């Protein structure tokens, strides 16, 4: 009894409306897809969301003829200008941390700041991913990003990032 | 114009006069600016204390010099609704925004304080010049919405300028109005009146005289 | 994009008093950690001057740098409309940012100053309003203060300048004093400083009638 697996591409499970998301079903022939425990039309091996809306949020499970039903994979579609994305929330010492200040429709953002516990940690003239090459205990905390979209000053929601010894 | 950030909303309260005299119609103006040609459609929802209302009047989209559309919606408010402190909310939807923009205006919250009105004769040194200055000091008032006019014999005098209101160090507001007139009118002396409209005045009106 | 520049003029009181030293202030913000070097060049009427004082960069709470350069100016240079240019160079800018400031243009008009006792009506109140009218001044740059018997009175507020019909400006200053301090017969003074006043200064006094 091999379990099918839902992979996200690109891997971010938190996305903004209008983002594209591909859900790939890894089993092993034919496919079925459940959204919020209910069958959707697609029987394709990879289910494609052209332009994400809030209602696309929730749980996805797939299955193939040679598979049992997959564990649920969560997708969260957020509404707003900015979303701070991460590969995961928990990191160990010396790992690299890669945060992304994703902006709506990938709109040009400038004068961008990544904040840790309300204090600026990194500023870029132009939207750029924040990189910590090797994590330390002192890097854990609450993060958001903000910037200028033209002249509008916008801000992402906060995320928690933990570093373990 | 790149209009990268999409439209902006500005929400204006009614003119003080309009809120005070039943002869005038007070309105709150929601104006949406920096609307693009490519996503020109703007939707308005209006709310009073959280309750949605349908009596607004939206003008058609207006082509602007800067190569944007400007689009305006006016909601006529009822007189006592504004003075009771009811919150007016304009929600603006448009495809160049990831979410509707919500703006909220209401009257200034806080104890209304009654204005003291003091007419002040021109100084002894100005009394040698050809034209003199009649001062109306209006102080101790709250909120800052107020209107000040001048009259002589019950007919308007138009040769006056009024300051904005100024936050006084006691937390209330004051202003000064200056009426300039000929020296001989004062030496005679004609009777001038400084008249003021504010919610905390009985009948929303008071008048103070100035003579030699 | 890159860092932004703000060029601030001197305090008007500073340009008018001999005992003071007016300065022009050039402020650079949003200077990155990557490109933190900032170079200033200053010009007066087009000729470069070398006596600006530049402060060490200060890291802000948001993790950008802020760098300030201050140029001391001559009162007369400013008052005669000379132009002050701050040129800022930094790696993150393709070209330097230039800012120029000067005194507002137009023919200076001498303000007239009048003091006004409280309206008789105000005498039921515990404190009274002493009024100083200042009118017919151009440009709008002005300083108004109050003093009693040689000591600065702090309990006044001044309206912003208001454009009068003839193109000049007027304002009112209101000093509040205890009603008993007024009934005592103290001399109160309205001090006005404007470029078009003789010695940039005048005083008009108010007292019990
Ligand atoms: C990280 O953290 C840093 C530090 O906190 C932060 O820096 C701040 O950044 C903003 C820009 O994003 C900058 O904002 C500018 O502020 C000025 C006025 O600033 C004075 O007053 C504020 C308090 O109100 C005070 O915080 C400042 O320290 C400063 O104080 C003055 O300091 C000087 C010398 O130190 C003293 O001599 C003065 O006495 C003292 N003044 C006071 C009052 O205390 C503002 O400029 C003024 O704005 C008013 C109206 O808002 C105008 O009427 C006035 O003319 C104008 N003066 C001048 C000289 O320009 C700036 O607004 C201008 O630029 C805006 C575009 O950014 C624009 O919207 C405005 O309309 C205005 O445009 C200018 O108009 C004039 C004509 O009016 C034009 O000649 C000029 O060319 C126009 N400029 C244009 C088009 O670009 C602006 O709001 C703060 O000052 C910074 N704070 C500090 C402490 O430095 C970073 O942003 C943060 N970074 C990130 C990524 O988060
Ligand atoms: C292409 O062209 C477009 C038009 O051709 C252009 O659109 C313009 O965009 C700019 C922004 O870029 C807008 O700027 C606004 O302007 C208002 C004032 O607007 C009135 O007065 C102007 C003259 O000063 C008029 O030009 C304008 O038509 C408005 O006129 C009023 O209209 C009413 C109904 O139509 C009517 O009832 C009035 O009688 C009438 N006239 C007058 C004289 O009032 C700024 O006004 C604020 O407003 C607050 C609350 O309303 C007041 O308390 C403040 O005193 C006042 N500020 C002043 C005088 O400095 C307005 O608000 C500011 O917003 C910025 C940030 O966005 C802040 O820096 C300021 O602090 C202020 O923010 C407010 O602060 C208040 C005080 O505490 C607070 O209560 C508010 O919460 C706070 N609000 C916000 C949002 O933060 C801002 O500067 C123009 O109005 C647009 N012009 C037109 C014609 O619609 C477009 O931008 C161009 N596009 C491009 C790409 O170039
Ligand atoms: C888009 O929008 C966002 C959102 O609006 C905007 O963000 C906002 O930017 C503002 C401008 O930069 C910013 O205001 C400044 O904020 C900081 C606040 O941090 C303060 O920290 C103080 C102490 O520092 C720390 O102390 C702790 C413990 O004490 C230590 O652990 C740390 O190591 C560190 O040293 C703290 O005391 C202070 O608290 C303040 O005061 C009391 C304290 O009792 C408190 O009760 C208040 O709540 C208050 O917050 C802050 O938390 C601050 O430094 C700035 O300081 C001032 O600047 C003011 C005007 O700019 C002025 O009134 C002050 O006098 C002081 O100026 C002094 O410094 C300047 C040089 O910069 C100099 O010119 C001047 O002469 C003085 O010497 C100021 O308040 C907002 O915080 C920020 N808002 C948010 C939510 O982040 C963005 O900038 C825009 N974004 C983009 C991306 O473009
Ligand atoms: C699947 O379930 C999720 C609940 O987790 C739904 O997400 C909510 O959607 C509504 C409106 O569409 C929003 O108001 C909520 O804020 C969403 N909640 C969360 C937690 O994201 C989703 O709509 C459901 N989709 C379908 C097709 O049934």
């Amino acid at each position: 009894l091999p379990k099918a697996v839902v992979f996200l591409e690109p891997q971010w499970y938190r996305v903004l409306e209008k983002d594209s998301v591909t859900l790939k079903c890894q089993g092993a022939q034919s496919t079925q897809w459940f959204h919020n425990e209910s069958l959707i039309s697609s029987q394709a091996s990879s289910y494609f969301i052209d332009a994400a809306t809030v209602d696309d949020s929730g749980e996805y499970r797939c299955q193939t003829q040679l598979s049992t039903l997959s564990d649920p994979v969560q997708l969260e579609v957020h509404i707003g200008w900015l979303l701070l994305q991460a590969p995961r929330w928990v990191f160990k010492e010396e790992d690299p941390i890669h945060l992304r200040c994703h902006s709506w429709k990938n709109t040009a953002l400038h004068k961008v700041t990544y904040l840790q516990n309300g204090k600026g940690r990194k500023y870029f003239h132009h939207n750029s991913d924040f990189y910590i090459p090797k994590a330390t205990l002192k890097d854990s905390g609450s993060y958001f990003c903000r910037g200028l979209v033209g002249s509008k000053n916008v801000s992402s929601e906060t995320v928690q990032i933990t570093i373990t010894q | 114009p790149e209009l990268l950030g999409g439209p902006s909303v500005f929400l204006f309260p009614p003119k003080p006069k309009d809120t005070l005299m039943i002869s005038r119609t007070p309105e709150v103006t929601c104006v949406v600016v920096d609307v693009s040609h490519e996503d020109p459609e703007v939707k308005f929802n209006w709310y009073v204390d959280g309750v949605e209302v349908h009596n607004a009047k939206t003008k058609p989209r207006e082509e602007q010099y800067n190569s944007t559309y400007r689009v305006v919606s006016v909601l006529t408010v009822l007189h006592q609704d504004w003075l009771n402190g009811k919150e007016y909310k304009c929600k603006v939807s448009n495809k160049a925004l990831p979410a509707p923009i919500e703006k909220t205006i209401s009257k200034a919250k806080g104890q209304p304080r009654e204005p003291q009105v003091y007419t002040l004769p021109p100084s002894r040194d100005e009394l040698t010049k050809n034209q003199v200055s009649l001062t109306c000091l209006v102080k101790g008032f709250y909120p800052s919405d107020i209107a000040v006019e001048w009259e002589s014999n019950g007919q308007p005098e138009n040769n006056y300028k009024t300051t904005p209101p100024v936050l006084d160090s006691d937390g209330s507001f004051f202003l000064y109005s200056k009426l300039t007139v000929d020296k001989s009118r004062w030496q005679q002396g004609n009777v001038f009146s400084c008249s003021v409209m504010h919610e905390a005045l009985h009948n929303h009106y008071t008048q103070k005289s100035l003579s030699l």
